[PDB]
């Protein structure tokens, strides 16, 4: 009788956000821009073709300069690539070859690598030495390594397959603060471009939006139907996108606690992979596994071109930090980066 | 037994996300729109530049 009255509550309250997410919403994204002008067809072309990787690629991440990016493959190696001239600056040998996940700090002087090995290892590339090595192997998480971000040079956020996400101290390698409340393995985290947040997808069909320094969830979304698989911040920090398995990418709404736009079309049944934001937010690039990499419009929910060249599951995707191109990487152990011409 | 300590967490987690300040969605959807036409011009991706600017020529 006394944990009875307690989850009553509960769905009393669940209903009570519920009905005060339905008052606030007066109208939706897509009749309010309606009369916006449509992007029209965007052509992109496979201007590099960064190959090398010998097993299929997980993760990549954009460097800061907009020009290096890392890419991690179940090959165990972790490849530094010049994208302006396909130049492979490192070749860093994992300890586990079954990686799932890998960044690039914001100053460029650390990578970070993470899967089923349970450890968020940290690669230093500027050595007096001068090749690279790991500096600090981060050890607490329980489940698969799913995600990681580096809010600075000493502060890095990865979410595991243990429900849980972390934000970790480099120097003293323990975790300053532990998220808690998921219900299904964490897949994917984005960092705001405050940073003084963050969300994270996971399998439980729900998104949380954290605080770093407070150390537990502000506000939780919900509306998906299966596990989500990537999540990215729009570039304003007050939206985000989450990608999942059931075809459909959402567009989340901070301040409005609720979803805005659904991107779902009746061909596509295969989930989402990975998703991300063009400069200015108009343009959501999705990642498929009909080997194909959509290029939603974020304020039309209008297929506005399509990255088809790729041959095999594009598992992961990346816009530079100006915006420039766009890099996708595959099951097929090729990354291509992607740009418009006029 | 754990499980009122998971109830009671959780309820209060719920009380917590309970109050919340919510602003109208069309606010919102209407910031979303100006952040995406100030930055429009800026976007490269939006409004390719010429094939003499892009690095990957």
């Amino acid at each position: 009788s006394e944990l009875d009255q307690l989850r009553q509550e509960a769905e009393q309250l669940k209903n009570q956000i519920r009905d005060a997410r339905k008052a606030c919403a007066d109208a939706t994204l897509s009749q309010i821009t309606n009369n916006i002008d449509p992007v029209g067809r965007i052509q992109m072309r496979t201007r590099r073709t960064l190959r090398g990787h010998l097993a299929k690629i997980y993760a990549m991440h954009w460097g800061t300069d907009s020009r290096l990016l890392v890419s991690a493959s179940q090959d165990g190696k972790l490849i530094i690539w010049d994208s302006y001239t396909t130049n492979k600056v490192h070749a860093i040998p994992l300890r586990s070859s079954w990686v799932m996940t890998c960044a690039y700090a914001p100053s460029g002087n650390y990578v970070a690598c993470g899967g089923l090995d349970n450890i968020c290892s940290i690669y230093n590339l500027k050595t007096r030495e001068g090749n690279v090595r790991v500096s600090r192997e981060l050890a607490g998480h329980t489940g698969y390594l799913s995600c990681c971000r580096f809010l600075d040079d000493n502060q890095i956020v990865t979410s595991s397959g243990d429900t849980t996400c972390a934000l970790w101290d480099i120097e003293t390698g323990q975790q300053t603060t532990t998220f808690t409340g998921h219900t299904g393995d964490v897949m994917s985290l984005s960092l705001a471009p405050d940073t003084r947040l963050f969300v994270s997808g996971a399998c439980d069909a729900s998104a949380k939006l954290w605080d770093v320094r407070e150390g537990m969830c502000r506000q939780t979304f919900t509306g998906h139907e299966s596990d989500i698989n990537a999540i990215c911040f729009f570039p304003n920090g007050n939206a985000f996108a989450t990608g999942s398995d059931d075809a459909t990418c959402r567009l989340f709404d901070l301040r409005a606690d609720q979803e805005l736009m659904t991107y779902s079309h009746d061909n596509i049944i295969c989930g989402i992979t990975s998703v991300s934001f063009s400069k200015s937010g108009r343009l959501l690039l999705a990642g498929y596994d009909d080997f194909n990499c959509n290029v939603w419009d974020a304020l039309k929910a209008d297929r506005a071109g399509v990255l088809a060249g790729h041959d095999n599951r594009v598992s992961c995707l990346g816009v530079t930090d100006d915006g420039m191109a766009v890099a996708t990487g595959s099951w097929d152990s090729f990354l291509k980066i992607w740009n418009g011409s006029s | 037994t754990a499980s009122i300590a998971q109830a009671r967490k959780l309820v209060e987690q719920l009380k917590m996300e309970a109050n919340i300040d919510r602003i109208k969605v069309s606010k919102a959807a209407a910031d979303l729109m100006a952040y995406c036409e100030a930055h429009a011009k800026e976007d490269p991706l939006l409004t390719p530049v010429p094939a003499s600017e892009n690095p990957f020529r």
